[PDB]
């Protein structure tokens, strides 16, 4: 555990910059691949397209980032009906026994790269229906999850916190530098 | 009374045409297209499977 720095210490530190991979990497090819990766992650963290999925009550909150108080289209985020035209599936609601192959098929038909936001307590770990017969204990055991939005109804502030943390995860996602070091 | 005057080997297996010239078409079974408004469909509200 570390805390946020004091303003004198914060004035001592320099600016972080946009690039999470640093300014220089002591090679021309490494710098070129890092800047290409920065451009690619800027194009990917800008306008992730979530999927019209909406299993349950947490979905009603999902329209409160559609609703003009929070405005998910300001961030590039915009809903698409088909899973082929989507980067993100927001698994939000109760995942039951009949929806296990449905969610697995919709996730598998969605093309790479794939990031899944788990919104709500039922999608995280079953929640208030954890000890029931029909509810799958979270959506981790069927599909991978990158972001766990924790509130049962999350505030749309807390859902866009998960969306912005997904954007920061895509911003730190590195593939071309990995290709150079593989 | 045959289909023809002189039945050959191929021809004699035929039947007589009906004396009424009108032959009504039969009613055959039809299998329609099975499309489901599944759960991903936005008109199906997320968790409805209409097997239309
Ligand atoms: C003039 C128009 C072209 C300018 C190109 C600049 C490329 C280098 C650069 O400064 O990129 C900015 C940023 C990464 O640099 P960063 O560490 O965030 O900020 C520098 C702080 N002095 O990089 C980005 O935000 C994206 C860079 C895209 C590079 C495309 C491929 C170039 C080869
Ligand atoms: S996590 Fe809470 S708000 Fe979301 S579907 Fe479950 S009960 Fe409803």
């Amino acid at each position: 555990q570390q805390t946020l720095p004091v303003a004198e210490v914060a004035q001592n530190l320099p600016k972080k910059g946009y690039s999470p991979f640093g300014t220089k990497q002591s090679s021309v090819a490494e710098w070129s691949l890092a800047r290409l990766d920065d451009l690619l992650n800027w194009g990917r963290k800008g306008s992730i397209w979530p999927l019209t999925f909406g299993l349950a009550c947490c979905a009603v909150e999902m329209m409160h980032i559609a609703a003009p108080r929070y405005d998910m289209d300001r961030y590039g985020v915009v809903f698409r009906a088909s899973p082929r035209q989507a980067d993100v599936i927001i698994v939000a609601g109760t995942l039951t026994n009949k929806m296990a192959p449905a969610l697995r098929k919709v996730y598998d038909q969605m093309p790479e790269p794939r990031w899944v936001i788990s919104m709500g307590s039922c999608a995280n770990g079953g929640g208030y229906y954890h000890y029931s017969y029909s509810v799958v204990r979270g959506c981790d055991r069927i599909i991978p999850v990158d972001i766990y939005v924790p509130g049962c109804p999350p505030t749309a502030e807390a859902l866009m916190y998960g969306v912005l943390q997904l954007q920061k995860k895509v911003k730190r996602m590195k593939t071309l530098q990995m290709w150079y070091r593989k | 009374s045959g289909p023809v005057m002189y039945p050959d080997e191929v021809t004699s297996l035929w039947t007589v045409p009906p004396w009424n010239s009108k032959v009504t078409p039969v009613e055959k079974s039809v299998r329609n297209l099975t499309l489901n408004f599944g759960p991903q469909h936005p008109a199906a509200h997320g968790v409805l499977r209409l097997v239309l």
